[PDB]
């Protein structure tokens, strides 16, 4: 019928509508301070959308595609996971009256289809070109980005990621193929901000033994995952407890069971192992460290599962779980060990094995605060998907608003010259399509009509003018105030939200 | 050199483990809520005398009980205690009721003192309820009587001295 689809299909327009304006004005670099409640006696004021969406959310299919969404957004260029669902709104908004107006699904689907092929060929044809070539290229659009980046009062300053970065993931150098799996970041208190360095090998940081002399190089440690404390007993005491009996009898099968074993393993060279957590192995042995002590032994204890597939791809040597494998698979070359606590805190070592020679490398941060393990980490790992992205696009466009309502412009004549039952249709793609900069406006606090009516004269001027200028809060051009982006964080914007909004309006 | 090194381990093997044999008494209070209380009479241990509470929020006299309890713990070791929530048990009697500790000597009650009257009415010290237990424990600071000496009405007492003094 038509009553429950119009009922389910209003409801989840509704349910979408509300999910959009909680988070729609924090968009653009002034966006409004929020405090929400978890309602187990904790506030928390921030601006940013994403975080905020993905906290909380109705039991609702509608509020479930639009988190998708901008997961996906998320994960595909790192940036305007805000302002995808408002386009989506705003389409939404246009296809309500649309629908009333009595248009059926198919039409609204392939005109949408249409003037998605349009605008796509319009954006393409207003950005620039640069070049990604050599190191001088990606350098100096970098320095745009940093430039176009938000505010660099530390980052121009200290530079722990301008150079430190873009160099030391910049060898394997295939395109399109960085993942981040490849750069693994360790971190350190202690020290100063003042250097954060290179290593192509591995960096382990936890204590090792104690003993003699541990700086040696041979044939890889051998990596395990094993466990050598004896099981516990089939019993919480024994048959008698008294000083006569068991002592005589479970000493020798004690020192046999913990013997026997490391005995076993000596087989195999290097005389040195490194071994996964204790959640499930209780009782850790000491008599095995004292036997290992006379056996050269330099071992690191208790590696994580992130990083238990990480060094076995930087090393290639295949785990073992138990002592009955041991034939193959569990070596590989080095060079030395043992770095030092040098000049600073946050004991590491630095491993530099060229055994796989598969590029990878690390990162290092020390630093004379802990506050300074909290502020320069992450930056990296965000400028480092800003030099991901452009790999491949090579493109970039200047903000400001002036592409939506270029945009909007170019989808306007479209409608007028393809005279027709979907002339209306992409009329109000057009319409809706510019939104945002009068959103930018009320950010930054004006009357946003009369700016965004002069804005779109002046593109109907020239068709490249100026933006929206945050700093004076005018109308000055994006080529003097160099605030610019790649093409791609548009373009698959665009293109998504016009793929989601046809595809829920298809659906009953 | 060997030999003293190897021969370390009988000195550390089943040395380290021969403090492996252990045993404890109890201190403090511990916070239990219903779900222990049902088998309760059968997880008394032996000889281990119990004290019991029960909770409401919003009244001026059952917060401080419930100090006086964990300070006497510091006393008395053996003896353990338990602080309850009213919700857990019979639903609709606490509200009207005051608090009413049962003592439990791994078996009946043995004194349960409800409502605000009977405990005097925040009039309370340590002495006003270390002797009304009399039951746990044979010190008591050998008090033989401490009533305050309920303040007395002055008319009985006229009589009285006039018989006893010239008889």
């Amino acid at each position: 019928d038509r009553d429950k689809p119009a009922q389910i299909r209003f409801s989840n327009i509704s349910a979408a509508k509300a999910v959009a304006d909680a988070i729609r004005t924090s968009l653009g670099p002034k966006g409004m301070d929020k405090m929400i409640q978890d309602g187990k006696g904790d506030v928390t004021i921030t601006n940013d959308g994403a975080t905020i969406l993905k906290q909380m959310q109705v039991l609702h299919p509608a509020a479930r595609m639009l988190v998708e969404l901008s997961k996906a957004q998320d994960i595909e260029a790192g940036d305007g996971t805000t302002s995808v669902v408002i386009i989506a709104g705003s389409l939404l908004d246009s296809c309500t009256k649309l629908l009333q107006k009595g248009i059926h699904p198919t039409i609204i689907s392939e005109s949408f289809q249409k003037a998605l092929e349009k605008g796509i060929e319009i954006l393409t044809d207003m950005s620039r070109p640069v070049e990604l070539s050599d190191r001088e290229t990606l350098l100096n659009s970098a320095t745009t980005s940093l430039n176009s980046k938000v505010v660099s009062q530390y980052s121009s300053l200290l530079s722990p990621m301008s150079v430190n970065a873009v160099m030391k993931v910049i060898d394997p150098a295939t395109a399109t193929s960085v993942d981040l799996r490849d750069i693994k970041i360790v971190k350190k208190l202690g020290g100063t901000i003042d250097d954060c360095e290179l290593v192509e090998g591995l960096v382990l940081t936890q204590k090792v033994s104690n003993s003699g002399i541990t700086r040696v190089e041979k044939a890889k440690i051998g990596l395990i995952q094993f466990c050598l404390s004896a099981p516990k007993t089939d019993m919480d005491n024994q048959i008698v407890v008294s000083d006569y009996a068991q002592m005589d009898r479970v000493l020798r099968e004690e020192r046999a069971y913990i013997l026997n074993l490391v005995k076993q393993i000596k087989k195999t060279g290097c005389n040195v192992l490194l071994i996964q957590k204790s959640i499930l192995r209780d009782a850790l042995s000491d008599l095995a460290l004292h036997f290992l002590n006379k056996m050269k032994i330099m071992v690191i204890k208790d590696i994580e599962r992130e990083d238990i597939e990480f060094i076995c791809k930087t090393i290639g040597t295949k785990p073992v779980a138990h002592i009955d494998q041991f034939t193959a698979d569990m070596l590989g070359s080095a060079e030395l060990a043992e770095e030092v606590n040098l000049n600073g805190s946050g004991k590491l070592l630095k491993i530099t094995g060229c055994a796989s020679p598969g590029k990878t490398v690390t990162i290092v941060v020390r630093g004379s605060n802990k506050l300074v393990i909290e502020e320069a980490e992450r930056s990296i790992h965000d400028a480092l998907c800003v030099i991901r992205c452009l790999v491949k696009k090579r493109a970039l466009i200047a903000g400001g608003g002036a592409p939506e309502i270029e945009l909007a412009l170019r989808l306007t004549e479209y409608s007028r010259t393809l005279s027709g039952m979907e002339s209306y249709c992409v009329r109000a793609f057009a319409d809706a399509m510019e939104v945002i900069p009068s959103t930018l406006a009320e950010n930054a606090g004006l009357n946003p009509i009369s700016t965004v009516t002069e804005l779109r004269n002046r593109h109907a001027q020239g068709e490249k003018t100026a933006g929206i200028n945050v700093r004076k809060g005018g109308i000055s051009n994006i080529l003097e105030e160099l605030v610019v982006q790649p093409l791609l964080v548009s373009v698959s914007a665009l293109t998504l939200a016009t793929e989601t909004v046809r595809s829920i309006l298809k659906i009953d | 050199e060997d030999e003293r090194a190897i021969e370390m381990y009988r000195r550390r093997r089943l040395a380290e483990w021969k403090a492996t044999k252990l045993k404890n008494k109890f201190g403090e209070v511990l916070e239990i809520s219903g779900k222990d209380y049902v088998q309760e009479v059968t997880k008394a241990g032996e000889g281990l005398w119990v004290i019991l509470h029960l909770y409401k929020q919003g009244i001026p006299l059952c917060a401080l009980i419930n100090q006086h309890l964990s300070g006497l713990a510091r006393k008395f070791p053996d003896v353990k205690f338990i602080k309850a929530i009213s919700t857990t048990c019979i639903p609709n009697y606490p509200d009207r009721n005051l608090p009413t500790i049962f003592v439990y000597l791994e078996g009946d009650i043995k004194a349960q003192f409800i409502g605000p009257l009977v405990f005097g009415g925040m009039n309370l010290t340590r002495d006003e309820l270390e002797w009304k237990l009399s039951e746990s424990g044979a010190i008591m600071t050998d008090l033989e009587e401490n009533p305050k000496k309920p303040i007395e009405d002055v008319l009985l007492s006229s009589v009285r001295r006039s018989v006893l003094m010239k008889r």
